[PDB]
RNA sequence: UAAAUUAUGGUCAAUUGUUAGUAUUCAUAUUAAUUUUUUUAAAUGUUUUAUCAUUUUAUAAAGGUUUAUUUUUGAAAGAUUUUUUGUAUAAAAUUUUAGGAAUAGUUAAUAAUAAUUUAUAAUUUUGAUUAGAUUGUUUUGUUAAUGCUAUUAGAUGGGUGUGGAAAAAUAAAAAAAAUAAUUAAUAUAUAUCAAUAAUAAAUUAAAUUAAUCUAUUAGUCAGAAAUGGAUGCCAGCCGUUGCGGUAAUUUCUAUGCUUUUAAAUAU
């Protein structure tokens, strides 16, 4: 037992918590404003100073939402003519909520403090969101479009032509003559409604 | 068994691994593992009286 | 990348996620052996080299490596590797120094199991205690010779019937009988 | 139990480095990659090994 | 579960704040410099730092050796990273769980592109595909009119047995014609006929 | 014995991603720094004594170049690449290059000729 | 390198490199001045030379006495195990 | 590792797949999805599943973990040699590391990274620490000094508590002092006549026999030259009146008249009465003893024809600063070391006053 | 201090010089090319491994579209980006403790990050290089500079100790009642 | 597989060599007929081997030397190599 | 040459390459014919641009391919004039009428590519009317002073000091550009009045100016004069 | 010498040849390679300086080494007004040939000793020294797997001994003491040993900048696929049992027909 050897001193320290130190803080180092949400960095930084940094991230969401209305009303009616040989297509507006919808709930991108800043950013008239999107719904369902890609039927002959985001027209596959209408387009229309 | 260690054959092989098998390595016990009969009958004639420097 | 396929590859040039970038080195050469020398005259005397020849060391198959895991790690605790070393004094002829049989470990790890092979080594003892037959403890040091690294740390066993044995004017041990081996027959008689 | 844990290109299957800091103080390379010769072949050595393996202590 | 687990859905996250630039003695001889064509990403590496074992911890903002990243836009400025372009920096992740819905699972009929699918091209019209027997598509976004939280994940973790397998081998010697199960195809014929096709 | 060849084609389809095709914001950096050619000094006047002036290395014969410039603003204007095109051999473009680079810095071409 | 001008003292000499390294006074102003400008860049990078310097050395400080404290309480816990076991044994 | 053609080091830590262009799968326009999955991602082995190396592949528990909680009590030892280069290294670092490049604070520093390095920062270490951080007039990182040491278990010797008192002192806290007193300096002595003059060292130092060589544990073998072993024999030459006296100075200095009446009255009380105690040769590690050299080979005083250049073989420009011309403190008799210990308390005064 | 200089890679003073902070990569098609950032000795062996101290990272010079982050609408994000690893304890650590050297394209790079003050070399050619005279630079000077102390203060604390003990914490560290 | 049937390939698949000779050999019964053996020659660490192979291949104008091939066995006992083309 | 074998670079905008003959192959199998269902000229009721948009006298010398020959969804790479800004360039039909594919100029038309039509500015013809005359004469001036004037469109200008033509951007010569876009260089409005050649001389007056003054130039001048309440954090130097 | 639960946790080991009585890892399989194809290299003039000089510029020629290769700061980094310290050259492990014998400027003590100091010396059968082959201790291929099977290259003695360190006699792709230059990564036609290109190898077209290329083989008894015509133990086939004796589904030729489509064949 007591041959061999002094029992070392520094054992006491499992002992006796006296003993316990850490000479400095954890961020003493230099590091102390790190956490940009803790209360410290809030006491540091002041309010104003606060706002300054997270400019920034508002003026973000800011123009997602800005994105999103100018779409809305220029693809409202559904059906008409905007361009060229390029019509309204309710499929865009879609397609870029999805776009902003996976910004906020997705967990490869995972931006969720896009959301953090709703209660300022977000405009009035775009609270009902849905509801906008059932009124484009209902404009959607015009008799001179087809019911699937909503182009003219008099001056087109596919679904997909001259649009360049259209998905019925893929590379090197064919294309697909328009389809009409009857009660199976109705209840699809129908369906996505509900 | 790559074809050009040792000789033609494959057992030639396995013939010089067996010169490096762990329970086989020489010792005090077993003694000249490689050539044991170029040794063998070589002191038989040769007569040499024990070492007693002791009564 | 190693894991495609002969027809799946693409570029050559990188990796285009993560993995390992290896360089394939061709393991299968048919590599040969040229005979240059006639099966009566070899120009060696005791060995003879008619194949191809393994070559490396611990690239050598089956492999043998070093282990650390002993008897003389088990006891000590050291600073680098063979700095201490335990083993018994065979012969003094030379003043000041002891000639120490010591073993140590190898592994192969194709059979799991390990080896105990034998080293002999010069130590310096200063003040000539060391007696042939004892159990000694042995350090690493400064250079004190060509061959000699080592000193005796200190005597484990002494040999008592040895000392007792010089102390009457004999030889510490008795000579050995029979030298080396011999491919001759002597004959001697008488 | 497989190939690609054969290759130890990855970091994922070889020791750290650290390990060598470790057993032989901090910094402690920086000198040896100073010397003379070195690299052709051999490297002042490197120690790594797992530290509950380690000879020395254990 | 909405009203009873309400912290599963995150509505919180790390907000994207300026850097404080440091001071040019040079003036505006070099303030041309940092403003420049592109974005530049730049994420930490060292010791403490790149270790997926530690990932979380490591995009913890209460955590004060968390790893640093930033960003150069174009006009010069400096911010923080997106937590997407943090993610950008580790290994790809892949969350599918299976306990609710189905996630969708990669190597499917409608998902596999053809080459890997058929050893052919196939046509990939969105009217009346035979070989994957559905009569027609409508072909909305996907996950605009379906549920949130029906949207569960990928699964990617396995062999697809058709296109690629391991321990590849001829199912049979003789005759010299069969091949591994992966080189399914159609015979190719005596040289090609090419019919001219507006029709 | 492996006399056949590999069992299988591996082909991946290529199938155009909407997200890769979308509009990229530009900035030319010209915007950033904009571009200029400076006039040409009592010290250098043309092209072709710039040329000259430029000439030191024996192996960097910029000299016999003259013909390869029609003024002074196609030599400001080349770049490498196009350089190249005209036919010049390669370090001698490259001093060309250095050297127009170099005088655009506010260094003219005075150096010392190394060739005796 | 140290750029040699053409109007640098020439030497007169076949037996070695013809152009001296002397300057025309002007030659002495500009290098001068060029100089000084160099120099207004090279005290911020040396100043940020030695900031970093501290930087380092501080936060080497508060981390390795940090892993200090963790490390004691380790080895005294070790310790007391151990002088346990062999009360045991 | 880097720079070769295969070379591994660039592709160790994760990165975001690459499309600027055409990589042969023509990247810039293709969705890689599938050939992300079966091609791109590293497999176990050709055609087994991909093998996934992100977070979620790790189990929960590497994030539960406190900080440098996973490593483990490491005993290196090494030679004997080896101990003494390693220690004059630490030593003349912390005196050191750089010429006018030296911040105060890296002695701390160096102090620090010897204990990370599983060395034992002897007294010599702590003592030179100290004088350097508060000569550097820095006092609080000398505090920290003694603290690192406090927590090491190393018990202070007597010049170890001369030189904190020192800084307390010099820091006028008085608080710091007391602890340390009631803590260390209690049982120590004066020297009287039946007491025996400088103590012989008493220490065996540590050998083992056969059996405690075989039949000990891997630890119970495990010398690193430790502080604590040697703390009797640092002390074998009292210093006591040393502390005493600092003691007098701070509990004047903390504005204190009855502890430093007590103090005083102790210290000149024994100095009266009591014998002498011999003082301690000059420490071979503070101060180095000098080595033989020829001056011969010197620049002359005159070696600049413009001024008078000081040399080694002797100063002709003149001392500086006038000095006081005394023998270091313990070389005193005990009566010289009464009138010292006024004029020091006469000195504290002073700079209790200016401060 | 070759006999026979080797003349294509000549440098400055003996070999192995002070650590440089370098770019390097293996020559191959553009479009396949990437650099490291590599801590060296000034003299390279064939390999560049045998003298490297350290490895700070990767640097790929093309510039990328980001599909780690979702398609935003927000004008800047949506320029190309440049992607860096930079290992900036080691760089800290090289270029302040062990006064490294510096090539001029990672300082570029290390400028673009705020590690560093854009460089030597790049050049805006719109502007020219300064004038000095040294009257009116003291005019300015003598108009505007600082108080002593302050100054002395200031290069205190950015040189020497930073963290400092303000009265609170000493008062707090102070030992109370039983030892007091 | 025979692995000393390729001895003067030495670690190759395909050799070269000079014509000689070309004479003719019987096979082993039950099989019947005329083989034809070419006698070539070539060198390797400036030695000049003789090699001894099968002719399997098609002359036409006047050539000299061959490529040889190692095969399976054949009719003919002691013949290892085969002919590919003649240059 | 050996170089010749390297593929070239494709940026991001452009799609499959065809550069290999396993990628060749399969479409040198394709043979078009033009029947009614596929020229161009009956569906002008859709594409009428795209049919104004065409080279008539310039395909049919270099590629010998007439008008009437021209499927909506031709392949074939044909020559263009465009009839909003007039350059010329060559693309397939296909390409334009599958997506909106048109000359490369027109693409930075509008003042961001990520937004098309969101910018809120006016055109040219308003903000900077004394634009409009210093655009080259090519006879579409009246297309190109419609742009916005922050426009990134990539004109050619008549330098007023030498008569010649030179290439610049609309915002880079107005110097006005959009709220969270990136600034240009302070000095561009200056820089771009001329040619790239021409642009030296006038724009260092103020500086010999300036040493003139002083007899000492610094950049630093302008940085002065914008010196002659700031919330300001709490530090820790204490 | 008792079970266990607050329940799938600590993150995937998984094996595919049509053979020929039987015994024995052995022909014909897949993967990896050589056969096999010019999309990554590159040209000479290093450079200052105080002038016949002096400062800067340190490991790719060959030879064949298996108890073998080991080292500092005095150079630079590098910061003060001058004297500045100590630590280094040493070792331990791992070492090949089917049939095996002696090796030698030689060990240890003395010491800035001894071509003749002193001694009962040293290496070896626990495999030496010569001699063959061979570039040594994070690199590959196969595999479910302890295995088997690769890994280049780079340190070749001394003789006015310079230099901090010999690494010092073409063969860069390391900016080398004023910001040469960064709108740069392109280098024409050479080499060495490497560096896997038949890159949707076949029908709807390339959100280009249109540049390099005009691209084919095998089998046809057994075992996917046959008929004429010759030939007659011949000529020839042959991965293998074996085929060829006027009717050969096994030779040669013609024509068709067969293939699961980066080729057969050889190693
Ligand atoms: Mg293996
Ligand atoms: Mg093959
Ligand atoms: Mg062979
Ligand atoms: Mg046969
Ligand atoms: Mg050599
Ligand atoms: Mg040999
Ligand atoms: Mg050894
Ligand atoms: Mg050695
Ligand atoms: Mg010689
Ligand atoms: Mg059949
Ligand atoms: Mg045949
Ligand atoms: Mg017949
Ligand atoms: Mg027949
Ligand atoms: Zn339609
Ligand atoms: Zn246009
Ligand atoms: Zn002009």
């Amino acid at each position: 037992l007591y041959k061999g050897i002094p029992r070392p001193a520094i054992t006491n320290l499992h002992y006796e918590p006296a003993w316990r130190y850490t000479l400095y803080q954890a961020g003493a180092h230099g590091a102390q404003l790190s956490n940009p949400r803790s209360p410290f960095t809030a006491k540091v930084l002041g309010d104003e100073l606060m706002q300054v940094r997270d400019i920034k991230s508002v003026e973000h969401c800011k123009a997602w939402f800005d994105r999103l209305q100018y779409l809305i009303n220029l693809h409202y009616e559904a059906v008409g003519d905007i361009g060229e040989f390029k019509s309204r297509h309710t499929r865009h507006v879609h397609e870029f909520f999805v776009a902003f919808h996976d910004a906020l709930s997705s967990l490869d991108f995972r931006d969720t403090y896009l959301f953090d800043q709703f209660k300022a950013v977000r405009p009035p008239e775009l609270s009902d969101l849905f509801g906008i999107f059932l009124e484009m719904e209902a404009n959607y369902v015009h008799e001179d479009y087809c019911p699937r890609c909503s182009l003219p039927y008099s001056t087109t002959r596919y679904c997909g032509e001259g649009d360049v985001d259209t998905p019925f027209r893929k590379h090197r596959g064919r294309w697909a003559p328009h389809q009409k209408w009857g009660r199976e387009w109705y209840d699809v229309v129908a369906r996505r409604a509900e | 068994i790559a074809h050009w260690y040792c000789g033609h054959k494959f057992r030639h092989r396995f013939m010089r691994d067996k010169r490096f098998h762990p329970s086989l390595q020489a010792s005090h016990d077993a003694r000249n593992r490689f050539s044991k009969r170029r040794h063998f009958k070589t002191n038989r004639w040769n007569y040499q009286q024990a070492y007693r420097d002791m009564p | 990348p190693w894991w495609n396929f002969q027809t799946e590859h693409r570029q050559r040039c990188v990796l285009m996620y993560g993995g390992a970038r290896t360089k394939n080195t061709h393991n299968a050469n048919h590599r040969v052996f040229i005979k240059k020398y006639k099966r009566n005259a070899f120009p060696n005397r005791t060995r003879h080299h008619w194949a191809v020849s393994m070559t490396g060391v611990l690239s050598q198959r089956p492999r043998r490596m070093p282990w650390p895991y002993d008897l003389t790690s088990l006891i000590f605790n050291q600073p680098r590797q063979g700095s201490d070393k335990i083993g018994y004094v065979v012969g003094t002829s030379m003043l000041k120094t002891a000639v120490v049989a010591t073993n140590h470990m190898v592994y192969y790890p194709k059979f799991n199991q390990r080896v105990s092979r034998t080293k002999r080594f010069f130590a310096h003892d200063e003040d000539l205690a060391c007696v042939e037959g004892d159990l000694v403890h042995i350090k690493q040091c400064r250079k004190i010779s060509k061959y000699k690294h080592y000193y005796v740390f200190s005597i484990l066993e002494p040999n008592v019937e040895g000392r007792e044995r010089l102390k009457l004017g004999l030889k510490a041990v008795p000579p050995p009988l029979f030298g080396y081996p011999v491919s001759r027959r002597i004959v001697k008689l008488n | 139990s497989f190939k690609y844990a054969t290759k130890l290109q990855h970091d994922e299957m070889r020791q750290p480095y650290y390990i060598h800091e470790k057993r032989y103080g901090i910094f402690s390379n920086e000198r040896n990659i100073a010397k003379a010769r070195r690299g052709l072949p051999f490297i002042t050595p490197l120690y790594t090994k797992h530290m509950n393996l380690w000879d020395t202590d254990t | 579960y909405r009203r009873m687990f309400p912290e599963m859905i995150g509505r919180t996250g790390e907000p994207v704040q300026q850097y404080g630039q440091m001071p040019i003695w040079a003036g505006p001889h070099r303030q041309h410099a940092n403003k420049s064509e592109h974005n530049w990403m730049f994420a930490e590496i060292g010791v403490n730092v790149g270790h997926e074992a530690l990932k979380k911890l490591e995009l913890d903002p209460t955590n004060e050796k968390r790893r640093r990243f930033v960003i150069r836009q174009p006009d010069g400025t400096l911010r923080s990273a997106k937590m997407s372009e943090m993610r950008a920096w580790y290994w790809k992740e892949e969350w599918a769980d299976f306990r609710f819905w189905a996630p969708q699972m990669e190597w499917g009929i409608e998902n596999t592109p053809s080459q890997e699918q058929y050893q052919e091209h196939v046509p990939d019209t969105t009217d009346a595909d035979f070989r994957k027997q559905r009569r027609i598509q409508s072909r909305p976004v996907k996950w605009f009119y379906e549920s949130h939280y029906t949207r569960t994940g990928s699964f990617a973790g396995f062999q697809p047995l058709r296109f690629m397998q391991r321990r590849t081998e001829r199912e049979v010697r003789w005759p010299d014609v069969i091949n591994a199960a992966v080189q399914i195809q159609k015979r190719k014929p005596a040289a090609y006929i090419f019919k001219a096709i507006p029709e | 014995d492996q006399t056949y060849g590999p069992h299988k084609s591996y082909k991946y389809t290529y199938m155009p991603d909407p997200r890769k095709l979308a509009p990229i914001e530009t900035t030319q950096r010209s915007e950033i720094v904009p571009q200029s050619i400076r006039p040409p000094t009592s010290y250098v006047p043309n092209h072709e004594t710039f040329l000259e002036r430029a000439d030191i290395h024996r192996l960097r014969p910029t000299s016999d170049f003259k013909a390869s410039f029609k003024d002074w603003n196609d030599l400001f204007t080349c770049d490498k690449r196009q350089l190249r095109v005209r036919g010049i051999p390669r370090m001698t473009r490259d001093a060309i290059r250095t050297a127009v680079q170099a005088f655009q810095n506010g260094n003219p071409p005075e150096r010392f000729d190394t060739k005796e | 390198r140290q750029i040699r001008p053409y109007y640098n003292l020439p030497s007169k000499s076949e037996h070695g490199r013809k152009m001296t390294g002397f300057l025309t006074p002007y030659r002495h102003w500009m290098w001068k001045q060029n100089e000084l400008w160099r120099n207004v860049h090279e005290a911020q990078f040396e100043h940020l030379r030695r900031v970093y310097k501290r930087q380092w050395l501080e936060s080497f400080r508060v981390n390795a006495d940090e892993y200090i404290y963790k490390y004691n309480i380790t080895k005294a816990a070790q310790l007391a195990q151990w002088e346990c076991e062999m009360k045991e044994q | 590792k880097v720079d070769s053609f295969h070379a591994n080091t660039q592709y160790q830590h994760a990165w975001p797949l690459l499309s600027h262009d055409d990589l042969g799968n023509s990247d810039q326009s293709n969705n890689t999805k599938n050939i992300m999955y079966s091609m791109y991602m590293p497999k176990r082995n050709k055609g087994t599943a991909p093998w996934f190396r992100g977070a979620d592949t790790y189990s929960v528990k590497y994030c539960e973990q406190g900080r440098y909680e996973y490593q483990r009590y490491l005993m290196i030892n090494r030679f004997p040699s080896e101990y003494k280069k390693h220690f004059l290294s630490f030593l003349s670092n912390i005196r050191m590391s750089s010429g006018s490049a030296t911040i105060p604070q890296e002695a701390l520093h160096w102090l620090l990274r010897m204990i990370v390095d599983n060395f034992n920062p002897q007294h010599v270490h702590y003592i030179a620490a100290m004088k350097t951080l508060q000569s550097a007039g820095e006092l609080d990182m000398a505090r920290d000094v003694w603290k690192i040491m406090e927590r090491q278990q190393t018990w202070p010797c007597t010049a170890t508590i001369c030189a904190y008192l020192d800084v307390c002192v010099e820091a006028g806290e008085k608080t710091w002092a007391m602890e340390a007193w009631n803590r260390y300096c209690t049982e120590l002595k004066f020297l009287e006549p039946g007491e025996v003059d400088p103590k012989p060292i008493s220490r065996v130092p540590f050998s083992l026999t056969r059996e405690e060589l075989l039949y000990l544990p891997k630890w119970k073998k495990h010398f690193d030259h430790d502080p604590n072993l040697d703390v009797m024999d640092l002390n074998r030459f009292n210093r006591t009146r040393e502390v005493y006296l600092r003691m007098a100075q701070v509990m004047l200095a903390g504005g204190e008249r009855n502890a430093f009446q007590h103090f005083f009255t102790k210290l000149e009380e024994a100095m009266l009465n009591k014998p002498t105690p011999v003082p301690e040769p000059p420490n071979p590690h503070l101060v180095r003893r000098p080595r033989w050299a020829p001056y011969e080979h010197c620049k002359s005083v005159h070696h600049s024809p413009w001024r008078l250049q000081n040399n080694g073989r002797a100063l002709a420009l003149g001392p500086p600063v006038t000095i006081e011309d005394e023998m270091q403190s313990r070389f005193f008799s005990n009566d010289q070391f009464l009138v010292h210990s006024v004029k020091e308390v006469l000195r504290i005064v002073l700079q209790e006053h200016k401060r | 201090a070759r006999a026979v200089i080797k003349r294509r890679s000549p440098q400055l003073w003996g070999a192995p010089g002070a650590p440089i902070i370098r770019m390097r990569g293996h020559h191959v098609v553009w479009k396949f090319q990437s650099y490291d950032l590599v801590v060296e000795h000034t003299h390279k062996r064939r390999n560049s491994d045998i003298r490297l101290l350290h490895y700070l990272g990767k640097h790929c010079p093309h510039p990328q579209k980001s599909l780690w982050s979702p398609d935003t609408p927000v004008a800047q994000d949506r320029h190309l980006f440049m992607l860096t690893t930079v290992d900036i304890d080691a760089f800290k650590y090289w270029f302040g403790v062990k006064r490294c050297r510096l090539s001029m394209k990672p300082w570029a790079l290390l400028a673009k990050a705020g590690l560093l003050p854009p460089s030597l070399t790049q050049n805006s050619k719109i502007m020219p290089k300064p004038l000095f005279d040294k009257e009116s630079l003291m005019r300015y000077y003598l108009a505007n500079r600082k108080d002593e102390d302050v100054m002395a203060r200031e290069k205190y604390l950015n040189y020497e100790n930073s963290m400092v003990k303000t009265e609170e914490e000493r008062a707090a560290e102070r030992p109370v009642a039983p030892y007091l | 597989l025979f692995f000393l049937r390729m001895w003067f390939l030495y670690g190759c698949c395909l050799r070269f060599v000079l014509f000689v000779l070309c004479y003719y050999m019987s096979p082993r019964l039950p099989s019947s007929g005329n083989r034809r053996v070419l006698y070539a020659v070539f060198y390797l660490y400036n030695f000049v081997w003789m090699l001894r192979c099968f002719f399997c291949c098609f002359i036409g104008l006047v050539m000299s030397l061959f490529i040889i091939e190692g095969g399976g066995f054949v009719d003919l006992p002691g013949v290892k190599y085969y002919t590919r083309i003649v240059s | 040459s050996r170089w010749s074998s390297v593929w070239p670079n494709m940026r991001y905008g452009s799609m499959f390459l065809s550069y290999s003959v396993g990628r060749k192959l399969p479409m040198k199998g394709v043979n078009w014919v033009t029947r009614d269902s596929n020229r161009l000229l009956n569906f002008s009721n859709r594409y009428s641009a795209v049919i104004s948009d065409i080279d008539v006298k310039r395909t049919e010398e270099e590629l010998n391919v007439a008008l009437s020959d021209i499927r909506w969804n031709d392949h074939r790479r044909i020559y263009w004039k465009c009839s909003f800004c007039g350059s010329s360039y060559r693309k397939n039909v296909s390409v334009r009428t599958k997506y909106h594919a048109g000359c490369n100029f027109c693409k930075k038309k509008y003042p961001s590519e990520v937004r098309g039509e969101q910018h809120g500015s006016p055109p040219v013809s308003q903000a900077a009317p004394e634009l409009t005359e210093q655009l080259v004469d090519n006879g579409k001036r009246d297309n190109l002073a419609t742009l916005a004037v922050t426009s990134k469109f990539y004109a050619e200008w008549t330098c007023r000091g030498c008569g010649g033509s030179y290439r610049s951007t609309i915002r880079s010569r107005t110097g006005q550009v959009e709220a969270g876009q990136c600034t240009l260089h302070p000095d561009i409005v200056a820089w771009s009045a001329y040619c790239p050649s021409c642009s030296w001389r006038p724009n260092m007056v103020p500086i010999a100016e300036e040493v003139s003054r002083s007899g000492q130039f610094l950049g630093l001048e302008r940085s002065m004069e914008e010196l002659g309440p700031i919330p300001r954090r709490k530090r820790l130097a204490c």
